[PDB]
C-alpha cells in the first residue's frame, strides 16, 4: 500500500543531451541495512521491458554505462548521460520493499 | 503445508550442535535416531522439509497420526528414521489484518501415501453432479486460509516445522560431522588418531618427503611409520614408547 | 588401428607411501605389451565405445583439441548419465540425465540437461612446441568413480618408449551404472589410445622418494614370474620353481536321471488335514 | 541459454478459471525468487504476485487478493498460476520475470531485480 509518482509526466528527448527523471514515494525506503530497495525499468514499446538499474544505484549488468542513479530518502533521480537513437519508450520505477510491489504510471520518452 | 518444500542435502558436514543449542527449536520430537549419536554418524543424502502449520497441529508431524494435515497434506511413513522440529513463528508469519500466504488441504478424495504431495486445485466433487471447475452445492474448492493473527490463540498461532529424514543407499555418504578434531603434541606415546588410524607412538618430525596425496607411511614389515598431519601437512613419524623384558 | 603399449597405465593403488621397498600388488592394471585400439580425427573417430572394467584413455596432440568425456549405460536420459568437460581454463564434472548429440562440438551442444544429483568445478585436468600426452585411467569401484593422470610433453602415432607412473588426480562418490563411454571433441588432427584394463598382479618397486620407478608384469612370461616369486629385479644363476602346471576342463557334462514326474508335495503342505 | 516459457492462453467466459504454467530452463530454478506480473492493454505494467526460493508465496496485489493461488515445483522447473472467478477487468498479457540475486550471496534474502522475461500469453475474457 504504497503509492509512487513520476516527474515530468512526458518529455520529449533530442539525440546527444542528457535527461533527468525523478521518482517519489511515500514512505522512504531507507531499510535497516541502510540501502534503497528502488528500481529502474525500461518497458520499450512492441518488446518485453527489461531492468535497467537495482538497489537504488548499482547499475544492472548488460547495460552501457552512459545511465546513472541517485537519490535516497524519499526521492530518486535517473539521467541519461547521454541519449541516443535507441532510448525510447517508457521508463518506470518499482518498490521491493513493503509488498505487495508497485509500479509508477510510466514516463514515456520519445524523439 | 499443502505445497510443503524438499531441501535436499549433499555433500557436507552438518553441525547438527548448531540447531541442538537453541531453545526456540523447543519441539524436538525424533524418532529412530539420538540426536547426540548421529552427530556421530554420516548418510547418503538427508532431505530437508518445511512449511507452516496452526499451534497444537504439530502431533499431526509423526508418524501413524490422522487429520487433515496427516491425510491430506503431509504423511510421515509408519517406519520413520529421522526428526520433526517445531517452532512458534509469531515473528513474522501472522499478521494485523492477517496472511493470506497460507493454504492446508481441507478435501482429497484419498490419504495420501508417505512423503507424497498434492498441489493440484481441482474442485471436491463430493455429490454425484460434476463440477466443472465452479465451487457449489457439494463443490468445494481444495485449500482454505489459516487466518493467521497476532491475538490468535495458541492452538491457532503460527508454527514452523522442519522435517529431517535419514537415508542410506550403497552410494558413498556424503553426510558427516566435524567431531571437534584439532589436537597434536611431540615426544611422549598418545593414544593418537588420524583420520581414522589408531595406534600408539612418540610421533616427531621427519626429514622424509611425502608425495602431495601420500598420506600413510610403510617399511619392509607393514608398519606405519608416519604420518602425515592432515591440518598442518607435515611429515610426522610413529614409534611406540621403550619396551622390552626385563631381566633380574 | 592397433598400437602396442609397451610399459604404460601403472598408478598408484593406494594413497600409503613407501620407500626403497618391492610391493606385489594385485588389482586392475593394463598388462604390459597389449594391443591398444587407437584413433585419429578430420576422420570420424568419435565412436560410443564399452566400458569392461576401466580405460588406459590417452591423448595424443598438438594443442588442446580433446577436451571431454562422455559415460553412462543408455545414455537417454532415462537413467542417470555422467559428463566430463574441461572448460577454457576450468574443470566440470557434472552427472546429469544429459540428452546428448551424435557429433558434439565447441565453438551444451547436446541440448538438454535434466535433474542434476551432483556437481564439482576445480582447476583444469587438461593444462598445457611439443606434443602432448595426457594418460586418464577411467576406473569406477563400488560407486567411487576415480580418475588418475599425467602430463608428459612427447617430442612429436605411436606411445612412447618410457615408464611413468599416473598419480591420482581426484576420487569421486558419484555411485551410477557405466557400461559405455565416448569421448567429446571441438570440431573447430589428433589421435587417442584406449585400452583396457582386467585383474593382473604387478610388483611395485618404490623408490627412496616414493615415486614407483619401475613394475614388473607379473603374468607376462617365465622370467618375468621368477622376478615375482624372488621378489626382486634380478635372478642369478639357478633353477627356480615358479608355477604349476595345471590342464584344465574343456566342456561342462550333467548327468540326470530322466524321470520327470510332478511331486504330490500338495498332500504334504497343503493337506486339510494335519494329525495329532 | 536461459528460456522462460508461458501457457495457457484462451478467451474464457467470465466466472471460471485456467491455470497458466511458466517453464524455465537453463539456471538452477531453486536460487531464483519467481514473479508473476501482468500487462494490462495499451497500460503500464501491474505486479501480480510472485514466488522465494523456499516455495513461500510473497502476497498478491491488493485489488486481486481472494481468488488467485500460485504454486511452484523445483523438481520439474515449473510455476503454476491458479486464477479463480475471472472477470472483464483481467483480460491482459503475464509475463514470468526471475530475479537477479542468488540467495545467500548479499541482511536479508532478495526479491529485487526482475530482469529476464519470457513473451507473456494474451488471456482475454469476454461473453
Ligand atoms: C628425490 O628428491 C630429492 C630432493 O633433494 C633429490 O635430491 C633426489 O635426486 C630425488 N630422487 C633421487 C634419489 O634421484
Ligand atoms: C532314461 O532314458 C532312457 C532312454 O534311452 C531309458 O531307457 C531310461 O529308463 C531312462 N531313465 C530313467 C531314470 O527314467
Amino acid at each position: 500500500d504504497i503509492v509512487m509518482t513520476q516527474s515530468p509526466l512526458s518529455l520529449p528527448v533530442t539525440p546527444g543531451e542528457p535527461a533527468s527523471i525523478s521518482c517519489r514515494s511515500s514512505q522512504s525506503l531507507l531499510h535497516s541495512n541502510g540501502y534503497n530497495y528502488l528500481d529502474w525499468y525500461l518497458q520499450k514499446p512492441g518488446q518485453s521491458p527489461q531492468l535497467l538499474i537495482y538497489l537504488g544505484s548499482n547499475r544492472a549488468s548488460g547495460v552501457p554505462d552512459r545511465f546513472s542513479g541517485s537519490g535516497s530518502g524519499t526521492d530518486f533521480t535517473l539521467k541519461i548521460s547521454r541519449v541516443e537513437a535507441e532510448d525510447v519508450g517508457v521508463y518506470y520505477c518499482m518498490q521491493a520493499l513493503q509488498t505487495p510491489f508497485t509500479f509508477g504510471p510510466g514516463t514515456k520518452v520519445d524523439i | 503445508v499443502y505445497a510443503w518444500n524438499r531441501k535436499r542435502i549433499s555433500n557436507c558436514v552438518a553441525d547438527y550442535s548448531v540447531l541442538y543449542n537453541l531453545a526456540p527449536f523447543f519441539t524436538f520430537k525424533c524418532y529412530g535416531v539420538s540426536p547426540t549419536k548421529l552427530n556421530d554418524l554420516c548418510f547418503t543424502n538427508v532431505y530437508a522439509d518445511s512449511f507452516v502449520i496452526r499451534g497444537d497441529e504439530v502431533r499431526q508431524i509423526a508418524p501413524g497420526q490422522t487429520g487433515n494435515i496427516a491425510d491430506y497434506n503431509y504423511k510421515l511413513p509408519d517406519d520413520f528414521t529421522g526428526c520433526v522440529i517445531a517452532w512458534n513463528s509469531n515473528k513474522l508469519d501472522s499478521k494485523v489484518s492477517g496472511n493470506y500466504n497460507y493454504l492446508y488441504r481441507l478435501f482429497r478424495k484419498s490419504n495420501l501415501k508417505p512423503f507424497e504431495r498434492d498441489i493440484s486445485t481441482e474442485i471436491y466433487q463430493a455429490g454425484n453432479k460434476p463440477c466443472n471447475g465452479v465451487a457449489g452445492f457439494n463443490c468445494y474448492f481444495p485449500l482454505r486460509s489459516y487466518s493467521f493473527r497476532p491475538t490468535y490463540g495458541v492452538g491457532h498461532q503460527p508454527y514452523r516445522v522442519v522435517v529431517l529424514s535419514f537415508e542410506l543407499l550403497h552410494a558413498p555418504a556424503t553426510v558427516c560431522g566435524p567431531k571437534k578434531s584439532t589436537n597434536l603434541v611431540k615426544n611422549k606415546c598418545v593414544n593418537f588418531n588420524f583420520n581414522g588410524l589408531k595406534g600408539t607412538g612418540v610421533l616427531t618430525e621427519s626429514n622424509k618427503k611425502f608425495l602431495p596425496f601420500q598420506q600413510f607411511g610403510r617399511d619392509i614389515a607393514d608398519t606405519t611409520d608416519a604420518v602425515r598431519d592432515p591440518q598442518t601437512l607435515e611429515i610426522l613419524d610413529i614409534t611406540p614408547c621403550s619396551f622390552g623384558g626385563v631381566s633380574v | 588401428a592397433y598400437t602396442n603399449s609397451f610399459t604404460r597405465g601403472v598408478y598408484y593403488p593406494d594413497k600409503v607411501f613407501r620407500s626403497s621397498v618391492l610391493h606385489s600388488t594385485q588389482d586392475l592394471f593394463l598388462p604390459f605389451f597389449s594391443n591398444v585400439t587407437w584413433f585419429h580425427v578430420k576422420r570420424f573417430d568419435n565412436p560410443v565405445l564399452p566400458f569392461n572394467d576401466g580405460v588406459y584413455f590417452a591423448s595424443i596432440e598438438k594443442s588442446n583439441i580433446i577436451r571431454g568425456w562422455i559415460f553412462g549405460t543408455t545414455l537417454d536420459s532415462k537413467t542417470q548419465s555422467l559428463l566430463i568437460v574441461n572448460n577454457a581454463t576450468n574443470v566440470v564434472i557434472k552427472v546429469c540425465e544429459f540428452q546428448f548429440c551424435n557429433d558434439p562440438f565447441l565453438d551444451r551442444v547436446y541440448s538438454s540437461a535434466n535433474n542434476c544429483t551432483f556437481e564439482y568445478v576445480s582447476q583444469p585436468f587438461l593444462m598445457d612446441n611439443f606434443k602432448n600426452l595426457r594418460e586418464f585411467v577411467f576406473k569406477n569401484i563400488d560407486g567411487y568413480f576415480k580418475i588418475y593422470s599425467k602430463h608428459t610433453p612427447i617430442i612429436v602415432e605411436d606411445l612412447p618408449q618410457g615408464f611413468s607412473a599416473l598419480e591420482p588426480l581426484v576420487d569421486l562418490p558419484i555411485g551410477i551404472n557405466i557400461t559405455r563411454f565416448q569421448t567429446l571433441l571441438a570440431l573447430h588432427a589428433a589421435a587417442y589410445y584406449v585400452g583396457y584394463l582386467q585383474p593382473r598382479t604387478f610388483l611395485l618397486k618404490y623408490n627412496e622418494n616414493g615415486t614407483i620407478t619401475d613394475a614388473v608384469d607379473c603374468a607376462l612370461d617365465p622370467l618375468s614370474e621368477t622376478k615375482c616369486t624372488l621378489k626382486s629385479f634380478t635372478v642369478e644363476k639357478g633353477i627356480y620353481q615358479t608355477s604349476n602346471f595345471r590342464v584344465q576342463p574343456t566342456e561342462s557334462i550333467v548327468r540326470f536321471p530322466n524321470i520327470t514326474n510332478l511331486c504330490p508335495f500338495d498332500e504334504v503342505f497343503n493337506a486339510t488335514r494335519f494329525a495329532s | 541459454q536461459v528460456q522462460l516459457l508461458e501457457s495457457g492462453g484462451g478467451l474464457v467466459q467470465p466466472g471460471r478459471s485456467l491455470r497458466l504454467s511458466c517453464a524455465a530452463s537453463g539456471f538452477t530454478f531453486d536460487d531464483y525468487a519467481m514473479h508473476w506480473v501482468r500487462q494490462a492493454p495499451g497500460k503500464g505494467l501491474e505486479w501480480v504476485s510472485g514466488v522465494s526460493w523456499n516455495s513461500g508465496t510473497i502476497g498478491y496485489a491488493d485489488s486481486v487478493k481472494g481468488r488467485f493461488t500460485i504454486s511452484r515445483d523445483n523438481a520439474k522447473n515449473s510455476l503454476y498460476l491458479h486464477m479463480r472467478s475471472l472477470r472483464a477487468e483481467d483480460t491482459a498479457l503475464y509475463y514470468c520475470a526471475k530475479a537477479v540475486e542468488m540467495v545467500r550471496g548479499l541482511g536479508a534474502d532478495p526479491e529485487y531485480g526482475m530482469d529476464v522475461w519470457g513473451q507473456g500469453t494474451t488471456v482475454t475474457v469476454s461473453s
